[PDB]
């Protein structure tokens, strides 16, 4: 009594009001922007969906007793919304269900009444006009049954409900809604379904069936137009291609669909991370590092989002092969716990010439390296150490006898030194030249001058940028 | 002083890292411990140091006698005198808290000061209490404590009473010197040399001058170094008594490099034995060596390393290896040769320098306007 | 052997443990790849005579030939004159049996020790100061986007 | 935003750039370099 | 590089003010 009766008053008040008014305002705005301003892409619909994704999902995992959030289904289960009294009475029913739940015990679902709270919800003269509301209130029950964090008696229901919602949205878009483009929401739905499939493929077989379904799903897109649809499906599919079945790489290399220019910024980071991974695994290193750094600064601004850790654990190896990382710059407070234990010991061994310590660290942390799915290091990093030494020699000296590098890089012979330096110059790490006569290695000509035709080539790019920005800005000014 | 002696802190450091040096310092460290009956700290140190000697009984009984005498005095005062604020009870518990700081651990003393700070209304007493907190925090290098109370003093109080504040323009810098960061700050605020409390303000004058010289030679080399330190008769007075330091300065200024390295070896050796400076000895030696190398490399454009082999020290291969190490790291702005031993210096023309600066400052700003425009507009 | 090194590693992802600890058959080709990633070459010819499976020489001969021709290509020489004895040191084996083959198409001479032939020197020839036709285009374009917005 | 990537598994001296153990301090190296010549 | 830039920053400033004012005038009537 002291823990259940006394803690009952505090809980009931907040979910009774704040969540209900939240979904009320969101539905009102959705109805307003679907009725007027058919170009309703720019609205609070996306902000509402993001807030529901961020805030409402985490506030609860259990079935929300005392009819606070489980009661919404028995509220909207009978909705007509044909004329003014029908919509008014459906809102009144919502209010009355909230009042009853705050006064007495309202309708409860015992892990099996959600289908009647879902079948009857689409029954009782339900309104198609709020198709987005149907989708939202059908997907929200997924996350509770998904984020129940139990994975018992809810994953199967999750899969069935997901299939129901997918079928509903496919039949809805079969009519090709006019001046509405519900896809702006559908995408999230799609992602959500993939979620449970992963959960399904975490509780059962992988997402190959999902793979076929989503090939069909992007095929039904890309035809009319694209509105944030394909931009999600592509990275979902190449996520599954690389999801513990990553051994498949050959194909996606021929995924030649253009990636849409105007996309949600958060997704561009996923796209560039996966492009970097695929580029680096097949041994191209010039483009990989630059595009991955472009990815990192694209959308990192958050309090420890989490995958920045992984991109760092990749950019360190992918640029270890070519030079030096900021040795102490990036080991700060978030990543410090992980990155430091293996990667720091590595780069420290790499700058030094200690092969035995390299083997020691490899033996110690190979399990962690394989767990991260980045075991390329032994494959190439162990046998490409001498490249760094050649780079250093390039930076310091400008005229040296190749008979000296052998004692400087412990090669013990001049001829194989000639071979390795020639290979390095052909690879383009250094542009020196060799006198094949008397053990003479010379640098290229001095830097000619920094103001002949190489500068203005950059200022042209910057003008293109600046004038483009000004035009983009001036166009979309004051719609009404 | 409020703290019994920062000297004792220096001593404990001088005895901690070297076990071999557990002979000379302890000889008077034990005397300083037994005197004043500041017993509470040394027990653990004695667990770390030499084993034990039976004196805890008498030290405990005398500390307890003083404790109870002071407590009875203060309670009788609070029962007979009924004034608050800056009244007699306040100073009685000042005596108690000061005795705790002098003798015991920091927790009880700091709690006493916490319970007495709200009692005051006079700003001078608040400044005195924050000074007590600064001294006790700097005694054990409790970083967050001093970071909080320095801001407390410098913001909440420093708008009324003045000139009793120059006692603090030398403590900001004690902190900025114990941590490697910002030698520039300490150099530019140890600029004043009218020090006040000779030993109540921690270290003695002469040590203060050696510290200002030591830091200053880094933050500014020959951008009017002379008009600040060479023309400073006030420090020329005291360094006239110390030959080593004046030899060091005038060896670097007059371009006499061999004696300069001798002196720097001496300075590095003695800086090893310190408390505030010991962590950064090895950032000093390296950032001085490189300054001298670039100072001589200027005024030449094609030098022969056989010339530095003598005009700067000895050991052709030695300067070879050092030049290699420093050039690779992006410093000692030049290039090298090996077949005929001719170090050639390259230096960007002004125009190239300005072009290189703009090419990055601009695109950095462009990236920020890019992100701004992307967040706005949906 | 057929110099598809790019598609080599991308097939090596599938094998989690049999490629290192045991199973000599997979061990051999990755080891040879590692040997040929460093400038080490003589070790390849030294270790050629150890194959765990059957002869498989039908590919090892082609691999040796491709390595030879790649190493030759790396020694790209602008100067038409190089001492042929330097090539003789390289693993070209017979003094004129294959020297004639390179001589027919490649430059230098076949074991002369004073090579004479066409040169591979390259000069930028960027003396021309006239990108005027296109640079004028660019400038007019800037004027184009300073206007025509109303 | 949550990416389902399961991220969750001393001195304020700032950046230390690159320091490598030399063992011998400058005083030792130069002190005995001079002895040779 | 020094005349285009201060021609874009002005345009962003004007856009920010416009969106602020238009949305404010919208919610004021709602």
């Amino acid at each position: 009594p002291p823990g259940g009766g006394e803690q009952e008053p505090p809980p009931p008040p907040a979910p009774q009001d704040v969540e209900m008014k939240e979904e009320a305002a969101t539905g009102g705005g959705s109805t307003g922007e679907a009725d007027g301003k058919t170009a309703a892409a720019a609205a609070e619909h996306s902000q509402r969906e993001l807030d529901t994704v961020t805030l409402e999902d985490i506030k609860e995992h259990v079935k929300q007793l005392e009819k606070a959030v489980s009661g919404k289904e028995p509220r909207f289960v009978l909705r007509a919304l044909r004329m003014l009294p029908s919509t008014s009475r459906r809102l009144n029913h919502y209010v009355l269900y909230k009042a009853v739940q705050g006064f007495f015990t309202s309708n409860n679902a015992t892990r099996d009444f959600l289908l009647p709270f879902l079948e009857e919800p689409m029954d009782t003269e339900a309104d198609l006009q709020f198709r987005p509301r149907t989708g939202k209130a059908a997907s929200t029950p997924l996350l509770p049954e998904v984020e129940a964090y139990l994975q018992l008696l809810v994953v199967i229901f999750m899969m069935n409900s997901k299939r129901y919602k997918e079928a509903q949205k496919i039949s809805d878009d079969l009519m090709q809604k006019i001046s509405t483009q519900n896809r702006r929401a559908l995408d999230l739905v799609a992602a959500k379904c993939y979620y449970y499939h992963a959960r399904v493929y975490e509780f059962l077989d992988k997402l190959d069936v999902v793979r076929s379904f989503l090939h069909a799903r992007l095929r039904t897109a890309t035809l009319r137009h694209d509105a944030d649809g394909q931009a999600t499906l592509l990275n979902l599919l190449l996520r599954n291609y690389l999801h513990y079945s990553l051994y498949d790489q050959a194909e996606k290399l021929v995924s030649k669909s253009v990636f849409p220019e105007q996309a949600n910024n958060n997704e561009w980071a996923r796209y560039l991370y996966y492009t970097g991974r695929i580029k680096a695994i097949q041994l191209e290193y010039s483009e990989a590092r630059r595009t991955m750094t472009n990815a990192l600064r694209k959308a990192p601004q958050h309090t420890a989002v989490g995958f920045k850790q992984t991109v760092h654990k990749l950019l360190i190896v992918v640029e270890l092969l070519l030079g030096e990382i900021p040795d102490r710059l990036q080991f700060r407070q978030p990543s410090l716990k992980r990155s430091l234990m293996p990667y720091f010991l590595l780069t420290q061994a790499v700058r030094t010439g200690n092969l035995a310590k390299f083997n020691q660290v490899l033996d110690q942390f190979g399990e962690k390296f394989q767990a991260d799915g980045t075991y390329t290091l032994i494959i190439r990093l162990r046998h490409n150490v001498i490249k760094t030494g050649v780079r250093m020699i390039s930076l310091s000296y400008s005229r040296i006898s190749l008979a000296d590098i052998a004692q400087k890089l412990q090669l013990d012979s001049p001829e194989d030194a000639e071979f390795i330096v020639a290979k390095a110059i052909r690879d383009g790490v250094i542009e020196a030249s060799i006198n094949h006569e008397k053990g003479y290695v010379q640098s290229k000509e001095m830097i000619d001058i920094y103001s002949t035709r190489e500068p203005q080539l950059a200022f042209h790019q910057r003008i293109s940028f600046c004038l483009d920005i000004h035009n983009m800005s001036v166009k979309a000014m004051r719609f009404p | 002083p409020k703290n019994p002696d920062l000297r004792i802190a220096q001593l404990r450091f001088l005895l901690s890292l070297p076990e071999h040096r557990g002979d000379a310092a302890v000889r008077d460290e034990l005397m300083a411990a037994v005197r004043d009956n500041n017993m509470a700290p040394y027990y653990e140190a004695l667990c770390k140091s030499l084993d034990w000697q039976i004196d805890v009984d008498l030290l405990n009984k005398m500390k307890k006698a003083n404790e109870d005498e002071l407590k009875r005095l203060d309670e009788e005062l609070e029962d007979a005198e009924k004034n608050l604020g800056e009244s007699e009870i306040r100073d009685a518990m000042m005596a108690k808290a000061e005795y705790l700081c002098r003798i015991g651990d920091k927790e009880g003393a700091l709690t006493a000061f916490r319970k007495t700070y709200d009692k005051t209304v006079a700003l001078g007493h608040r400044l005195d209490i924050v000074f007590y907190l600064l001294r006790i925090g700097l005694f054990y290098m409790d970083n967050d404590l001093i970071t909080r109370n320095t801001e407390k003093a410098k913001s909440l109080i420093e708008e009324g009473g003045d000139w009793d504040r120059r006692n603090r323009l030398k403590v900001y810098q004690g902190l900025y010197c114990v941590a490697i960061r910002d030698f520039k700050q300490a150099a530019e605020l140890f600029l004043d040399t009218v020090s006040t409390f000779t030993s109540y303000e921690l270290m003695d004058y002469k040590t203060f001058v050696t510290y200002t010289v030591y830091v200053s030679m880094i933050a500014l080399e020959r951008p009017d170094l002379r008009e600040k330190v060479i023309k400073g008769a006030e420090i020329l007075e005291v360094l006239h008594s110390l030959p080593a330091v004046r030899q060091y300065l005038f060896s670097l200024y007059e371009c006499r490099y061999s004696v300069f390295f001798q002196s720097l070896a001496v300075v590095e050796q003695e800086m090893k034995k310190d408390w505030l400076f010991a962590p950064h000895y090895r950032y000093y030696v390296r950032e001085m060596r490189i300054h001298a190398y670039s100072q001589l490399l200027e005024s030449y454009r094609s030098l022969t390393l056989g010339y530095m082999a003598e005009a700067f020290g000895v050991g052709v291969e030695f300067i070879d290896q050092e030049l290699s190490r420093f050039i690779a790291a992006g410093r000692l702005h030049c290039k090298i040769d090996k077949v005929n031993e001719i170090v050639e210096t390259n230096r960007p023309d002004s125009k190239n320098w300005q072009y290189q600066e703009t090419i990055k400052k601009g695109d950095l700003l462009l990236n920020r306007v890019q992100k701004l425009s992307r967040v706005i507009n949906m | 052997s057929q110099n598809r090194v790019a598609e080599f590693h991308t097939e090596l992802e599938r094998l989690p443990a049999k490629d290192i600890q045991t199973n000599v058959y997979i061990k051999h080709p990755v080891s040879l790849e590692q040997y040929l990633m460093e400038g080490s070459y003589n070790k390849v010819f030294l270790a050629k005579g150890n194959i765990p499976a059957e002869s498989y020489t039908f590919f090892i001969d082609i691999l040796l030939d491709t390595i030879r021709d790649e190493i030759a290509g790396c020694i790209e020489k602008a100067y038409e004159k190089i001492l042929f004895t330097e090539a003789t040191r390289i693993l070209f084996f017979n003094t004129p049996k294959k020297m004639t083959d390179y001589a027919k198409k490649r430059g230098w001479v076949l074991g002369p020790n004073n090579y004479y032939s066409f040169a591979s020197q390259q000069q930028k020839p960027e003396d021309t100061t006239i990108p005027s036709t296109e640079l004028a285009k660019q400038v007019i374009e800037y004027a184009r986007q300073l206007e025509m917005i109303v | 935003m949550s990416e389902k990537k399961q991220p969750v598994d001393w001195d304020d001296d700032n950046v230390e750039d690159d320091f490598s153990n030399q063992l011998r301090a400058e005083l030792e190296k130069h002190g005995y370099k001079m002895e040779t010549s | 590089y020094l005349a285009s830039l201060i021609r874009s920053v002005v345009a962003l400033h004007n856009l920010i003010n416009n969106k602020i004012a238009n949305r404010d005038a919208e919610k004021k009537e709602g």
